[PDB]
Order: C-alpha cells, then sequence, then structure tokens
C-alpha cells in the first residue's frame, strides 16, 4: 500500500 | 532472504504538449506488482502481479484515490520547483521519488527510506532516524523548513514503521510462491574469435532471481576488474533476470581464465571456465 | 542533467530458429524520461511490441524494456532503434546471439 501524501515542496 | 517494498513516482512536465505526467510503480524486492499512469485512458492503480489480485475494492479505490491525488500534488510541487530554481516554463523538468521499507530476515523493520529529486540530481531524502532531512541545495532547504514545520518526517516514519511493514508482510504471504522463491542462475562461458591471435570469452548468468548478483573473471585466480565489461542486469520478461561478463584475452590463454558466479540461490560460488566440445 | 541510454537486445531464452522466443530490448540508464524504442525486423518495426512501466534505478536513471513475441529465422536480422534528446540519430542495435 503507497502512502498519502500529502506534503507539497 | 531479506525483504523490501519500494514505491517510485514519476512527474513529468509537458509544456504545450499536455499537462504534467504522473507515473507509479511499486515493487516487493524485484516484483513488480502495481502501476498507475496518468496518460491511461482511465487512469486506475492496475495489477501486475497475480497475487495482489485478491486485493478487495476498498483497497484499489483507496489507490486510485490516493495516487490520483499525488499526481495533482506533484503537478503544483512541479510548479513549486519552477520558483526555486527561477527556471521558464517553456522548459520539460522532471521531480522524482523512491520510498519503501526493508524487512531484515528476522521479519521486523530494519530501515526505512525516501529520498527525492529534481531533474536527476539530489533534491531531500529522508534521514535513517527517520526525524530529520538531508537537502541536496539551498532550494530544498526551502522545503526542508516546511516539512519539519509540518512535522512530515512524523508522519512518513508512522507509515514505514506500520503501515508498509504490516502490508509488505502480508504480500509476502500472498506470494509466498514467487516472492520468497530464490532461482539460481544458470551459468555457461562463450567464445568467439576477433581474429586469429585474440577472442572474447564471455560469462553468462540465465534466470536467476532476485536481481542481485556478481560476476567475476579471474586470471590465474586474479582479478580481470579493470578489463572485464560489464552489461547491467537486465529482466527477462519472464520476471528473473540476466547478466554476462566478457574480457578479451590472447589465444591459447583460455584456460587461465575462470568465471566466478555469486548468487543467493546458489550453495556456493560456482567457478566456470571455457568447455569446448 | 542528461544521460544517454544503454541499449541491450537479447532474447529471453537462447535462440534456436523456428522455436518461438521473446524478443527483448532493455534501455536503462537515461535521463530525462522520453524516450522511444522500435523493434525491427530486417530493418522495418515490428507492429505489436509492448513495455514496462516507466522506473528507475538507485542513482535516478530510467529503465524499460520493450518486447514482442518471435520465431528467429536463419534468414532475418533483428534490431533495436532508440531514439534520445543525447542521441544525435537514432541508434541502431543489431541483435547478436552471441549477446
Amino acid at each position: 500500500q503507497a502512502t498519502q501524501e500529502v506534503k507539497n515542496w | 532472504g531479506s525483504h523490501s517494498m519500494r514505491y517510485f513516482y514519476t512527474a513529468m512536465s509537458r509544456p504545450g504538449r499536455g499537462e504534467p505526467r504522473f507515473i507509479a510503480v511499486g515493487y516487493v524486492d524485484d516484483t513488480q506488482f502495481v502501476r498507475f499512469d496518468s496518460d491511461a485512458a482511465s487512469p486506475r492503480t492496475e495489477p501486475r502481479a497475480p497475487w495482489i489480485e485478491q486485493e478487495g475494492p476498498e483497497y484499489w479505490d483507496g489507490e486510485t484515490r490516493n495516487m490520483k491525488a499525488s499526481a495533482q500534488t506533484y503537478r503544483e510541487n512541479l510548479r513549486i520547483a519552477l520558483r526555486y530554481y527561477n527556471q521558464s516554463e517553456a522548459g520539460s523538468h522532471i521531480i522524482q521519488r523512491m520510498y519503501g521499507c526493508d524487512l531484515g530476515p528476522d521479519g521486523r523493520l530494519l530501515r526505512g527510506h525516501d529520498q527525492s529529486a529534481y531533474d536527476g540530481k539530489d533534491y531531500i531524502a529522508l534521514n535513517e532516524d527517520l526525524s530529520s532531512w538531508t537537502a541536496a541545495d539551498t532550494a530544498a532547504q526551502i522545503t526542508q523548513r516546511k516539512w519539519e514545520a509540518a512535522r512530515v518526517a512524523e508522519q512518513l516514519r508512522a507509515y514505514l514503521e506500520g503501515l508498509c511493514v504490516e502490508w509488505l508482510r502480508r504480500y509476502l504471504e500472498n506470494g509466498k510462491e514467487t516472492l520468497q522463491r530464490a532461482d539460481p542462475p544458470k551459468t555457461h562461458v562463450t567464445h568467439h574469435p576477433i581474429s586469429d591471435h585474440e577472442a572474447t570469452l564471455r560469462c553468462w548468468a540465465l534466470g536467476f532471481y532476485p536481481a542481485e548478483i556478481t560476476l567475476t573473471w579471474q586470471r590465474d585466480g586474479e582479478d580481470q576488474t579493470q578489463d572485464t565489461e560489464l552489461v547491467e542486469t537486465r529482466p527477462a520478461g519472464d520476471r528473473t533476470f540476466q547478466k554476462w561478463a566478457a574480457v578479451v584475452v590472447p589465444s591459447g590463454e583460455e584456460q587461465r581464465y575462470t568465471c566466478h558466479v555469486q548468487h543467493e540461490g546458489l550453495p556456493k560460488p560456482l567457478t566456470l571456465r571455457w568447455e569446448p566440445h | 542533467i542528461q544521460r544517454t541510454p544503454k541499449i541491450q537486445v537479447y532474447s529471453r531464452h537462447p535462440a534456436e530458429n523456428g522455436k518461438s522466443n521473446f524478443l527483448n530490448c532493455y534501455v536503462s540508464g537515461f535521463h530525462p524520461s522520453d524516450i522511444e524504442v522500435d523493434l525491427l525486423k530486417n530493418g522495418e518495426r515490428i507492429e505489436k511490441v509492448e513495455h514496462s512501466d516507466l522506473s528507475f534505478s538507485k542513482d535516478w536513471s530510467f529503465y524499460l524494456l520493450y518486447y514482442t513475441e518471435f520465431t528467429p529465422t536463419e534468414k532475418d536480422e533483428y534490431a533495436c532503434r532508440v531514439n534520445h534528446v543525447t542521441l544525435s540519430q537514432p541508434k541502431i542495435v543489431k541483435w547478436d546471439r552471441d549477446m
């Protein structure tokens, strides 16, 4: 299962 | 032996050719098991290994939901990167991320990874402690501050400690018959004359899994590291890999060379010589 | 900022004429991602060719595998042709059973 992000650079 | 799960994301901008494209793949060891392509006619997180297909509706909806969000998030990261680097909107740029969990033979979490790059160079990485970041340049520092401020590292460590390890153990169980079996290589040494005076010996390894292998040429028991030509370990297409190493030798010296192969599937490393019949 | 692809043309199983096999072109270690690969028989592209999903290595360079079902013949000569921002002309690598 992938990781939810949701951070922006 | 020891098992790992990794996810690979790629985001590319295509100014004047369309929206930025986002591609994601997942692997367990060297076996890819999922895919997402923003360019597909109807983008979806699709299975690429049979053992994953058993996963339920909540799962597949969940990851498609996730991957479509991530594509938006990286479309915006691509724009943000333009500010940090003062780059034009005409160029085409690429953001990559690879992250995953390593499990020791023991099966508890042994290491966690997260690394990101811009235009093929290092950008930011999660350190070994899973609490701090390493920035590659002043631009990545801008991101670094935002992420320690938003405590991202605590959130990714929660993922690798728990959900990554837990799914990867579940996958290893579901994919027991392929993921947990080592295929030793099939090996043979090949000879081709360049001339009457010189020939090429090539050592072959075929059909092995996992991809990790070492091929070595030795002359009178000493390493021909510098004179060996190695190719990148390559996929066969049936989930096994291949590799070869070759040297140019003077005619009549062929039996002083021995090829040494190391693979996890092998009990003891193999020593091969050219055997013509 | 740019790395040229390394190309390998090979068969999935050792070649024996008249016996069905797979023709693989593996391109690796290249940057950026925009690449085009076609598989050639007698200098002309084979119609149905598929490729792996894009992925990359530890050093961030990409790799793909292009494959098709084929039957080798004494007569015919097969190849792989690759185009990339680093290549001045499309680079063609002819298949040698020995490699």
